């Protein structure tokens, strides 16, 4: 009741739960937009749990590719979905 | 502009939120993010 | 996915020939081995090339986005 | 990620010269000279046409390890001829040679038609 | 004139079968080498993406981009931009070049090289001109666009050696070939039940006088002769890549003797 997450850019307060790699690549939006290069453990997409906890996905360690599409949708439950493919 | 794209009419949506996740008329609930406008470069190797 | 620009191996510009080749089939009934070699093709290495490629783009282009 | 650049096999990174010469201390007139971003395109001319000299005594060369490039030519001279001599000398012979070469090709090419 | 001899046999736009006679067999192969590692080249080494609507990808599309011959006759007019003084890329160390194309029709819209356009100032040397040999001026199939899908796309040609990468290389082959009759007995041959009988005589056996039954083996005798032909690929005559051949090898002695002075 009242408590949900938010893919937007988290920029720490109260919290400051994050991490390493760099959000400078993802959009207001929490999500990276294709074309964009991505690397190290570079962050694809930002998520957040409450006052802001971090709840993220950073790019796969050991990998490094472009953004070949995001696809943002919905359940049968109406979640917000999203797919970031890498290429 | 446009901040993302239709999985099917191929119309450049863009909304904000509350608006759920559909289009005009093709209400596919699908949608892309649209390319970015910072130009990649690539090593021709 | 399309003819590859070079011969693997020796660098023999290729991607200039498939439409030829191509034809060289239909219109003008020939067989892949003669045809090949009236294309330059005479060293197995760009004989593969050809011979071998698989032009899947043409199925790409068949899905509308 | 490992993998060097790939002008490092021909672009002497910093600190690095062409040429390290050093002196053989197992035999008499005898010097290493490590040649740096260099194979065997230039190791197995220099060193075969080291060999066409008589007053030289002896000349090999080796690329330790094809991961780098640089190879390893050892030069062993009669007593008064300096290897560094022979070195001078087996390039300026294959210099020469080399131009001979171009030029009777120039002149068989307009010989040709087509 | 005293020394290395050539002697063409054929030549052509592409080929240049010959005869080198009268040199030592490692220089007949530093030669054979330089040809197809480190001659100078124009080529695409850089591609800025705009829009590609393709079925491809930009790194695929960029990959054959490279790879498609240019016009690398005045190359030496043209620095390597390492050494250029200006910061990235100018007119003095490269050459820019564009591509756009919009699948108009419905039927398969074609991209060729033929379609790249230079945008920069080749200041009067012929270079980066795409290489065309095809009976239709078409030159390489770089893509394939369906009606509605685009490619803008900006490029820029830089020189290069193959050492560095294949799309530089000037050479496609280069036969090489020696003592076609095995008298200086370099190499073994492999049989069932006879050696002659089971391996094919090569081109080179009529132009040399096959041993003699009694006579013993010349065991002074060393490698000259070699029988070669050169193949081009385009970014250069034919003639220029054994021309150039020559040369790069020369300049390369040269900067060693260079060394040792100012050592
Ligand atoms: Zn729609
Ligand atoms: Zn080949
Ligand atoms: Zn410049």
């Amino acid at each position: 009741m009242s408590i949900t997450e938010t893919f937007e850019k988290p920029q720490r307060t109260n919290t400051l739960r994050m991490k390493h790699g760099t959000y400078d690549k993802l959009d207001d939006d929490g999500l990276i937009a294709p074309g964009v290069r991505v690397s190290g453990e570079d962050v694809i997409i930002g998520k957040t749990t409450p006052s802001k906890r971090d709840a993220s996905t950073p790019l796969r360690s050991t990998e490094n590719g472009i953004v070949d599409q995001v696809l943002v949708t919905t359940n049968q439950d109406g979640l917000k979905f999203v797919k970031v493919r890498v290429r | 502009t446009l901040k993302y794209i239709c999985a099917e009419c191929s119309s450049k949506l863009s909304l904000s939120r509350t608006d759920a996740v559909r289009c005009k008329d093709c209400g596919h609930r699908i949608l892309l993010k649209a390319r970015t406008k910072r130009l990649v470069q690539f090593e021709a190797r | 996915m399309i003819v590859p620009v070079r011969c693997f191996s020796c660098g023999k510009v290729v991607g200039d020939k498939w439409e030829s080749y191509l034809n060289l089939l239909q219109e003008d009934e020939l067989d892949e081995g003669t045809a090949l070699s009236r294309l330059g093709l005479k060293r197995y290495c760009c004989r593969r090339m050809i011979l071998t490629h698989v032009d899947l783009i043409e199925k790409f282009l068949r899905y509308n986005p | 990620m490992n993998a060097p650049d790939r002008f490092e096999l021909f672009l002497l990174g910093e600190g690095e010269s062409k040429l390290k010469i050093d002196p053989d201390t197992k035999a008499p007139n005898a010097v290493v000279i490590t040649f740096e971003k260099e194979d065997h395109t230039l190791g197995n001319l220099i060193r075969a046409e080291l060999l066409n000299d008589r007053k030289v005594l002896f000349a090999a060369y080796k690329v330790e390890h094809p991961f780098f490039a640089r190879f390893k030519l050892r030069i062993q001279t009669t007593e008064g001829y300096d290897p560094k001599d022979a070195l001078k000398n087996a390039c300026n012979s294959i210099i020469n040679k080399l131009g001979a070469l171009k030029t009777n090709f120039e002149t068989e090419w307009n010989l040709q038609t087509l | 004139e005293e020394g290395p001899q050539v002697k063409i046999r054929e030549a052509s736009k592409d080929n240049v079968d010959f005869i080198l006679s009268n040199v030592d067999l490692a220089m007949a192969n530093s030669l054979r080498r330089v040809m197809i590692a480190e001659i100078p080249t124009l080529a695409i080494d850089s591609v800025e993406v705009e829009t590609n609507t393709t079925v491809l990808a930009d790194e695929f599309i960029a990959h054959r981009l490279g790879l498609i011959p240019l016009q690398s006759m005045d190359i030496e007019q043209l620095e390597y931009s390492r050494d250029c003084f200006c910061e990235d890329h100018c007119d003095k160390c490269s050459v820019v070049l564009t591509l756009q194309a919009f699948g108009e029709s419905e039927s398969t819209t074609n991209v060729y090289s033929k379609d790249l356009v230079i945008v920069s100032n080749l200041m009067g040397r012929n270079i980066g001109h795409p290489i065309i040999q095809d009976k239709e001026g078409n030159g390489v199939l770089i893509c394939k666009l369906r009606k509605g899908q685009e490619l803008k796309l900006t490029c820029v040609a830089k020189k290069g050696i193959a050492k560095e990468h294949a799309k530089w290389g000037p050479a496609a082959a280069i036969e090489f070939e020696y003592d076609p009759w095995n008298k200086l007995k370099h190499t073994d041959y492999w049989y069932e039940q006879d050696s002659a009988k089971e391996w094919p005589q090569s081109k080179n056996c009529e132009y040399e006088d096959p041993p003699n039954e009694g006579d013993p083996f010349d065991y002074k005798a060393q490698a000259d002769t070699f029988y070669m032909n050169v193949e081009s690929v385009g970014s250069i005559p034919v003639d220029q890549v054994v021309v150039r051949g020559i040369d790069t090898l020369q300049k390369k002695v040269a900067s060693i003797l260079l060394a040792l002075t100012q050592m």
